[PDB]
């Protein structure tokens, strides 16, 4: 079985 | 030396389980020096600012519905998913505490100490009996010590007033066991 | 509640430090290697039963950076307030003369996540045996940290667990010997 | 010491090798990032640095960042004015940075009085073996008086391929291959040129063997590639 990660969403600019 | 300021920035996804998989709420939540600016919590359904500094992110981030989406679900594509991923060895890991009574190195009245060691998980319940019946005051605990090797221990003393022929017993409830251990001291 | 599954990740600057981990009900169950760019478990078994594509980590960790250079921007430049790590010293087990045991030196409550600890057995310092733990997550958001030091009892013997961090205005000194 | 040879039983088997060739290949033909009289204007971790080099050819980017093997190599070269030459690759390629971005390892070499007086190059002796025996011969050319191994083995394969079918698109002639570099200190160290087994090729991870920027000296250092195939 493989963990799966959460993305980093980029900050608003 | 090093005297140049610093500046942090943590992100961290919180998947909280409530009786096994039944309920789940992920918090999403970053963190800026010491404080936390914006979070995406499950039960919200949205990113919220937790101060003014995240309000841009809160605002951006929800005018994306796609990006709203994955976030929704991710209590189950994430969250459930990696609850399971590893659940036969944290969920299930259970490693029987090691359970020794001695008297103290300090203390007329006599201190003694239930040394409760090496065990995992933390939840652990353990009590004090005079001749078989529940000691409610003179016990203190020194709290769950989580060691950071998947391992646990505490110490939890009994001050006594010890008469030839008492029985003090250390009582220890944990999953590891089925059954209470019990070490007893002999007054 | 029952059990916390945390994904928790950093970057911190000037120091140029990243970290990527996931912790369960407190206990780390991995962090990435950001220079081998590999998983590397807490618990040697736990690679045999799981698995996590280590590489997809530094991914998170560029667009972590690149947000703090933005958040730094807007806070003004506002630097972190370094805040001192709380240092005690016990043992894996109930201490007994020349019977192995292990020191565990907690390091709690601080940040920013960068310290300098070494060990010393009278007055000088051990390196054979000791292993350490990367920064782990606090809800108060700032760090704890673990060191080992595996040890052979004695009366004799005083050990020390030297910690150094930007909240200390000096090196601390957390004094251990038998005392049983 | 120098490193000790390989035997069979420590070299990559491309028959073992499910995945594409192609993606080694590519590695190598005609494929790499070339500077001169450049400097450092980022850094993304410690041990890396990042510059400013645009894709002459195809425009695909203009932010390279290199990865060394530790700290004190980056902190070395940081501020120097510098060249490079090295494999990049854009699989599992990360960084901020403060157009497009490539990464790779090492390939870095100080400029300052390391060329020759004259758009001159320098011709490094590459003897090639099969099963043993030398098949053919050559020389690579480097702009450079102390060059990456890095640059020249790039330089070998890159001819290789095109000469002698080194990498396929799907798979090699040859069952294994390493090419091995002697120094005239005589020190010898080399790289298996060939994927780990299993089905898929981790670009990156491959490359960051060319992580220590290991160095040599173009006018004195010797090349020697070792194929073998599969049955003889």
């Amino acid at each position: 079985p493989k963990y799966v990660k959460q993305n980093t969403l980029k900050l608003a600019t | 030396g090093d005297t140049r300021p610093r500046f942090l920035w943590q992100l961290k996804f919180e998947c909280h389980f409530f009786n096994g998989t039944e309920r789940v709420r992920l918090l999403e939540r970053c963190i800026y020096n010491q404080e936390e600016s914006v979070r995406f919590d499950s039960d919200v359904g949205e990113y919220r600012a937790v101060t003014e500094l995240g309000r841009p992110d809160a605002e951006y981030w929800n005018s994306q519905k796609d990006l709203l989406e994955q976030r929704r679900a991710a209590v189950d594509t994430y969250c459930r998913h990696n609850y399971g991923v590893g659940e036969s060895f944290t969920v299930q890991r259970r490693v029987e505490p090691k359970v020794t009574v001695y008297p103290s190195k300090t203390q007329h009245h006599n201190l003694l100490v239930c040394s409760v060691s090496g065990f995992y998980p933390g939840s652990i319940e353990v009590r004090w009996f005079r001749n078989g019946q529940e000691e409610k005051a003179g016990v203190v605990s020194t709290g769950l010590i989580q060691n950071g090797d998947w391992t646990f221990q505490t110490l939890v003393m009994l001050e006594t007033v010890p008469r030839s022929g008492e029985v003090y017993t250390c009582q220890v409830e944990h999953p590891s066991v089925t059954s209470p251990l019990t070490v007893e001291w002999r007054a | 509640e029952e059990h916390v599954i945390i994904q928790a990740e950093f970057y911190l600057n000037p120091d140029q430090s990243g970290e990527f981990m996931f912790d369960f009900d407190g206990d780390e169950i991995f962090h990435v290697d950001m220079a081998k760019k590999e998983t590397v478990w807490r618990l040697e078994e736990f690679g045999r039963f799981a698995s996590f594509e280590a590489q997809g980590a530094l991914a998170n960790i560029a667009v972590d950076k690149a947000n703090l250079e933005i958040m730094t921007k807007r806070s003004n430049y506002t630097p972190i307030t370094n805040v001192p790590p709380e240092v005690t010293v016990l043992t894996n087990s109930p201490v007994e003369l020349r019977e192995p045991n292990v020191l565990i030196c907690f390091i709690d409550k601080f940040t920013p996540p960068v310290v300098n600890v070494t060990w010393l057995r009278n007055g000088k310092p051990v390196t054979t045996g000791v292993s350490e733990t990367v920064f782990l997550p606090r809800e108060d958001h700032l760090f704890r940290k673990f060191h080992y030091l595996p040890f052979l009892p004695s009366t004799e013997d005083v050990y020390d667990c030297r910690v150094e961090h930007w909240g200390l205005d000096e090196p601390l000194l957390k004094h251990w010997e038998f005392d049983a | 010491e120098s490193q000790p040879d390989p035997m069979p039983d420590d070299l990559h088997k491309s028959s073992e090798f499910t995945g594409t060739m192609g993606n080694m290949k590519y590695l190598y033909d005609d494929h790499y990032v070339s500077a001169t009289k450049v400097k450092s204007v980022d850094s993304f971790f410690k041990w890396d640095l990042i510059y400013n080099i645009s894709d002459k050819k195809l425009k695909n980017y203009d932010k390279v960042k290199t990865e060394l093997l530790n700290e004190d190599l980056a902190k070395k070269y940081k501020d120097e004015v510098v060249d490079v030459y090295g494999s990049n690759y854009y699989v599992n390629c990360y960084f901020s940075s403060k157009g497009g971005k490539t990464c790779m390892y090492g390939g870095i070499t100080k400029h300052e009085g390391n060329h020759f007086d004259n758009g001159n190059l320098q011709n490094v002796l590459v003897r090639v073996y099969e099963n043993k025996r030398n098949t053919i011969s050559f020389e690579v050319q480097t702009d450079k008086k102390s060059v990456t191994a890095q640059e020249l083995d790039i330089k070998a394969r890159n001819f290789l391929i095109n000469k002698k079918n080194l990498y396929e698109f799907n798979s090699s002639p040859y069952e294994t291959g390493y090419i091995k570099f002697i120094e005239n200190n005589g020190n010898t160290f080399w790289y298996d040129m060939m994927p780990a087994p299993g089905d898929k090729f981790d670009q990156s991870k491959y490359l960051m063997m060319y992580n220590d920027n290991k160095t040599v000296d173009s006018k004195s250092v010797k090349i020697e590639v070792h194929l073998t195939t599969k049955n003889g």
